[PDB]
RNA sequence: UUACU
């Protein structure tokens, strides 16, 4: 389940502009991988979203750590502030991302 | 302290005549940028 | 001195059609009008048999032609303005280096942050859509797996 | 292991610069940047040549 | 003070910082309760 | 990026092609300006050098002599010629377009016009909505 | 018969409100030059056999 | 303060036909109500 | 009631403001409606007291040689005023003043652009100008109107804002050739040895057409900006030798003169040469 | 009729709806079966 | 008044002493121009570290790969800014103040003038406020000279058109204004297709530092239009630049170690 | 005899 987190965002897409200008490619179909989608005329990002419920599985993985090594509330609290930091830092740059 | 401002005179006595004015341009919000992050972020809804 | 001319009139494609190759290499749905020459301009057609051919052996016997085709996808990264670095730091939010308790957490993110080079950022954007001819490896990140 | 003078050798840093110490031009506006405000940024559109 | 008590305990922060949030919620009370009697008497008439 | 020493790197200095150009025109003016034994001494520590170290250690030692510290002090009618007299490097910069005048004919609210300064209020005319709240 | 807009008082006031760029063309506005994709024939005037 | 009133609006009248002006609710969509005799007041159904 | 606009020009010149944004558009042909008594205004206490600092450094026998700097515009018909306001502060201070009629660098460096030693003297200078011999600017001016063809006022009309702007960018460096260095037939050099050789006057009243000639003047603390009654691109069409030459160069020194001084609104000059204590 | 038709759609609000016949759909004051949590703070934003 | 101070190694410099309401005047283009420092990094560091911070930008910037550095002084900032250039600071201090809402400021009140608006014949009565009003009058009225009483001479008078280095606003109106040159420059060069290639700049004015990264052709590219809009703004920008070489504030970075600049600290003058 | 950050 944690290696689920691991998979990418986006779309196989087809090369439809280098087959009608005729450029060599090494294979039958060209098809490069773009790695996240377009995300125009919406509320909420699709792929900065991913990422809220990553670190969503990834805070209870270092919660289920530090509670079994009995550390203080304070060093652990302060590790879930930044991985919610990362939140904020991530929906502010997905935009130009995607 | 970042959202409470100093108390100028002149917008607090504005604040309270445009209550009873006719609107005539439609009015907008200035634009708040806020994360709603951490749970220190409830001063923006007391604010509302 | 006829195949020469048998070739260059009956590709039937003129130079009208170097448009479908501007179209490639700007960005999608970039639009070019004119100027419709028509078949008084003509030219070969770009031979797709022949350069995957001669791509294909200049990939084995030069194995640093991927230096050459990274720093033309690198040329088009940093000409499209599209990432610039900068000096302010926001690794971490507002008093979180300064607070104790956090003093084993700040000495991973900036051990670990401090290095990656700067612009090697504008070169790996490169490497998202670069072809493999040198097999690739991960720089040697040592660390124990501790706290 | 021909190295083209690093090249091969990728570093998976390189994601730390790319969340915070980068200014975009679609992050420019709103921002949230060092803009400090929302300027402008006027999108460069590079050409084919 | 029952909303940001289930955000701060579903995201398991400190005693003291929810304490000196809720500390905070009724220092509000305090200086509303002292300032009511000079709005709904003296502020609704000109309203009026 | 929070300065601590990380590394070391052997990073070779040589400045770039268009400054190499800007050599040539330097040491022309460097033979004749100068003392021929102070200009000695400089040609010595451009060949002898052979690390980092060893430019840093001639160049605070020519510094010094270039300079004994004593703050340059005449009569002011001297320096008011040189100082502070205002010159005009080439290009005039051209007015704006003045939008709103008071009962006098002057400048209330005005606003650039392709020039010099439209470079400039396209990036600062942004902060006007933020800083009139501060 | 002007007015007011052909002073040059006024006439620069409202240039620097909506700057005009695009002019009246009525041709084909040429930005761009495109190369030949492969210089392949050479093109000699009289052949030697 | 009628001058002084006069000058603020100030200048410009000559953007509105005035052929048979008259005074109507609109829908929301952006079509001219007719008069309804229950809602708007007396002195909207004919602008003299 | 009605009459032109010529007849008592003088006196209007030297009294009035007219209320109104600029351009006014008032002519030589224009008439009167109606007439009637209004307040005598008054003048301006952040505008008098920077000329007052002119008619302070005239008395005292302290400051050797102090200058009076206005600007206008090219037809703010000033030539025409500050000759007759010379005539008002030389029989007030019992002094010699001498205006040095604002284009006299213009009418000199033309006919003298060749010569290796120039006569700086100051009865040279006053007897050049006004109007027979043609500026230098002028004769620049006219020669860059022509690149870009035109003869004709209502042919410059059809010409239109940045296609104009950008001819008067090509104007701007036959300007600075004559404002940066310090050469012997340099702007600097002029209003420098002018003021200085003995033969000149105590306190000579320079003018300059366009800002950033503050470089130049030299040198003094009141520099003052005078807006006359006076549409000034209607005075060029009207000038009656004016042509395109004139009004490129007022339109061309207005893109070069910002309200950046103090407006001095000229009837408020002839109101502080009054009010000031005499000997 | 007098029925509420809610749209179905996520979009951002913007003052040019103002005029039209939109409403802001977190003040249409309509307990939502499986959202009585958004509603009860709604009904916060009463005025008094 | 010319009050005259000097300096190790500059010539005998004069700066202007302004008595309390020349001061005045300024004072609100001062408090303007000082709210850009908040916002943008890159209006950059006052030198309250003393220690390594102060150089801990240059420090790091020096020690990276594909950069080349400029660092440049306009020469000198005080002539340069005629009452031309002077203005493209006096927009953007008129610009914020119509926005904005102060009442009374000093010996103003917010009251109803009589304003033109341009592209309107007649007169229109906008509600202005202090700041507002205290700004025009300061902007339009701007004296520059300094007169110096000698024991030669008179009262020798500079021929004004400098900037009169004592105001308020001495350090705003040099900083504010290349700030708006150099940064604006990339919005005007990713307006018409090229990139900006430009990272961190630190002006403290005059002494404009900023850091650039690519190609030893892309950067130079923008290096010559940061210079040629400097040249074509009436500076003189004198000409500096390297690959690894960086000054700011006096104090030389290289390398990614510190020169000194040891005889400045003159022990005994 | 003497400025501001
Ligand atoms: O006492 C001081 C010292 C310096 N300054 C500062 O001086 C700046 C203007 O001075 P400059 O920095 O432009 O002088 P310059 O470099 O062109 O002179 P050279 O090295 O070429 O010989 C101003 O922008 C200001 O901020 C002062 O205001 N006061
Ligand atoms: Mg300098
Ligand atoms: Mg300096």
């Amino acid at each position: 389940a944690i290696m689920r987190l691991f998979t990418p965002q986006g779309f196989l897409r087809t090369d439809d502009l280098a087959i009608a200008a005729n450029f060599p490619r090494a294979s039958r179909n060209p098809q490069t991988y773009i790695p996240y989608t377009n995300q125009r005329g919406t509320v909420t990002n699709e792929f900065a979203s991913r990422f809220r419920t990553i670190v969503a599985t990834l805070a209870n993985v270092v919660n289920e750590r530090a509670v079994q090594d009995d550390m203080q509330k304070a060093t652990r609290s302060c590790t879930k502030q930044w991985l919610r930091h990362l939140e904020t830092q991530f929906d502010n740059i997905a935009v130009a991302h995607t | 302290k970042a959202r409470a401002s100093e108390a100028d005179i002149s917008s607090i006595h504005l604040a309270i005549a445009r209550e009873v004015s006719p609107m005539f341009n439609v009015h907008e919000l200035k634009k708040i940028a806020e994360s709603f992050e951490d749970p220190s972020s409830i001063v923006v809804v007391l604010e509302f | 001195l006829n195949i020469n001319l048998r070739a260059l009139m009956e590709a039937n494609v003129t130079a009208d059609d170097r448009i479908k190759a501007l179209q490639a290499h700007s960005m999608i749905s970039t639009q070019f009008h004119g100027p419709n020459q028509g078949a008084l301009r003509p030219e070969l057609a770009f031979d797709h048999d022949h350069i995957i051919r001669c791509l294909m052996l200049a990939a084995a016997n030069y194995p640093r032609l991927e230096g050459i085709i990274v720093q033309i996808n690198t040329g088009y990264v940093a000409s499209a303005n599209v990432i610039r670095p900068v000096s302010e730091k926001r690794y971490f939010p507002e008093n979180l280096e300064q607070n104790q308790s956090a003093a084993r957490l700040v000495s991973a993110v900036k051990a670990r942050a401090s290095e990656a080079d700067i612009s090697s950022i504008h070169l790996a954007i490169a490497r998202e859509v670069s072809p493999m001819f040198n097999v690739h490896e991960l720089k040697k990140i040592a660390e124990s797996f501790e706290d | 292991g021909e190295t083209v003078d690093g090249l091969t050798i990728i570093d998976t840093s390189i994601v730390w610069p790319i969340l915070c110490q980068c200014t975009y031009p679609l992050v420019r506006q709103s921002g949230k940047g060092v803009d400090a405000v929302s300027i402008m940024e006027e999108i460069v559109y590079p050409d084919p040549s | 003070a029952n909303v940001v008590n289930e955000r701060a305990v579903q995201d398991d922060m400190q005693k003291a910082t929810r304490s000196c949030t809720k500390q905070w919620l009724r220092h509000l009370e305090t200086q509303f309760d002292n300032i009511a009697v000079a709005h709904t008497d003296h502020l609704s008439v000109v309203y009026a | 990026q929070f300065n601590e020493v990380i590394g070391h790197r052997t990073k070779s200095t040589s400045e770039p092609h268009f400054v190499s150009s800007t050599f040539i025109s330097l040491r022309a003016k460097r033979a004749e300006l100068l003392y021929p034994e102070f200009n000695a001494y400089i040609n010595r520590a451009i060949q002898l050098s052979k690390t980092q170290n060893d430019v840093a250690n001639y160049y605070a030692a020519c510094r010094a002599m270039t300079n004994d510290g004593t703050f340059l002090a005449t009569l002011t009618e001297l320096s008011l010629d040189a100082a502070v007299f205002p010159r005009i490097e080439q290009h005039l910069v051209t007015r704006p377009a003045v939008l709103m005048s008071n009962t006098r004919h002057e400048s209330l609210k005005q606003k650039y016009t392709n020039g010099v300064g439209s470079i400039a209020q396209s990036y600062l005319s942004s902060f006007t909505d933020e800083i009139a709240k501060r | 018969v002007q007015s007011r807009t052909d002073v040059f008082n006024e006439q620069f006031a409202n240039e620097a409100l909506h700057p005009m760029t695009k002019v009246i063309f009525n041709g084909l506005d040429v930005n761009t030059e495109v190369q030949p994709l492969s210089d392949d024939f050479k093109q000699i005037s009289d052949p030697k056999g | 303060y009628g001058k002084l009133t006069l000058r603020f609006l100030g200048t410009l009248t000559r953007s509105l036909k005035m052929q048979n002006a008259q005074i109507r609710r609109i829908r929301p969509d952006g079509t001219v109500l007719r008069y309804d005799d229950q809602i708007d007041i007396e002195a909207f159904r004919w602008s003299r | 009631v009605g009459d032109d606009y010529l007849k008592e020009y003088k006196k209007l010149l030297f009294y009035g403001v007219i209320t109104d944004a600029i351009p006014s558009g008032i002519s030589t042909r224009s008439t009167i409606m109606k007439i009637s008594p209004h307040k005598m205004m008054n003048p301006s206490g952040g505008a008098l007291a920077v000329l007052s600092k002119f008619l302070e450094a005239v008395v005292s026998t302290n400051v050797i040689n102090a200058t009076l700097v206005v600007y206008a515009e090219k037809g703010a018909g000033k030539t025409s005023f500050l000759s007759t306001y010379a005539e008002q502060l030389s029989l007030a201070s019992g002094q010699v003043v001498g205006h040095l009629s604002s284009d006299a660098y213009g009418r000199w460096l033309a006919k003298t652009k060749d010569i290796e030693e120039p006569s700086f003297a100051y009865d040279y200078v006053l007897s050049l100008d006004t109007d027979d011999n043609e500026s230098y600017y002028e004769q620049k001016a006219s020669e860059l109107l022509m690149s870009h063809g035109i003869s004709e006022v209502a042919q410059y009309e059809l010409l239109s804002v940045r296609k104009k702007i950008k001819m008067m960018d090509e104007m701007n460096e036959v300007l600075i050739a004559q404002l940066e260095n310090a050469d012997t037939h340099s702007e600097r050099n002029f209003y420098y040895m002018v003021s200085t050789g003995k033969t000149t006057p105590r306190i000579l009243i320079v003018e300059g057409h366009f800002n950033a000639q503050d470089a130049t003047i030299a040198r003094t603390d009141t520099t003052v900006l005078l807006r006359t009654i006076n549409d000034t691109t209607q005075a060029m069409r009207d000038r009656q030798r004016g042509g395109v030459v004139q009004l490129f160069l007022r339109d061309t020194y207005y893109r070069l003169l910002p309200a950046l001084h103090t407006t001095v609104y000229p009837f408020e000059m002839l109101e502080s040469i009054k009010r000031w204590k005499w000997v | 009729a007098g029925e509420f038709e809610f749209s179905g759609r996520n979009e951002k609000w913007d003052q040019s709806l103002y005029l039209s016949e939109h409403f802001p759909a977190l003040f249409s004051d309509v307990p939502l079966a499986g959202a009585n949590t958004i509603i009860a703070i709604m009904r916060l934003f009463t005025p008094q | 008044k010319l009050v005259e101070r000097q300096q190790s190694d500059r010539r005998q410099r004069a700066i202007s002493g302004l008595d309390n309401d020349r001061l005045f005047l300024s004072f609100m283009p001062y408090t303007i121009g000082k709210q850009i420092y908040e916002l943008n990094d890159n209006a950059a560091q006052g030198k309250q570290a003393g220690n390594a911070f102060d150089i801990g930008e240059m420090l790091y910037w020096t020690s990276q790969r594909n950069v080349l550095l400029s660092s440049i002084d306009v020469a000198g900032m005080d002539a340069s800014v005629t009452t031309n250039t002077k203005d493209i600071y006096n927009t953007f201090v008129l610009d914020v103040a119509s926005k904005c809402t102060v009442p009374r400021f000093g010996p103003y009140y917010a009251k109803n003038m009589e304003v033109f608006e341009a592209g309107n014949r007649q007169s229109q009565v906008r509600y202005v406020n202090a700041a507002w009003q205290a700004c025009a009058l300061e902007a339009a009225n701007s004296q520059t000279s300094t007169s110096y009483e000698s024991e030669i001479f008179g009262q020798v008078k500079n021929a004004e058109g400098t900037y009169p280095s004592g105001r308020a606003d001495t350090s705003t109106h040099h900083t504010v204004l290349l700030q708006g040159l150099v940064r604006g420059n990339e919005l005007k060069r990713a307006s018409d297709g090229k990139n900006s290639c430009l990272a961190t700049i630190k002006i403290l004015g005059d002494d404009i530092m900023e850091i650039f990264q690519g190609s030893e052709s892309d950067t130079y590219d923008h290096a010559v239009s940061n210079a040629s809009i400097l040249n074509e703004s009436g500076f003189a920008t004198t000409a500096e630049l390297s690959q690894n070489s960086i000054v700011l504030l006096q104090q030389l970075v290289v390398n990614g170690t510190f020169w000194g600049f040891a005889d400045r600290i003159s022990l005994w003058t």
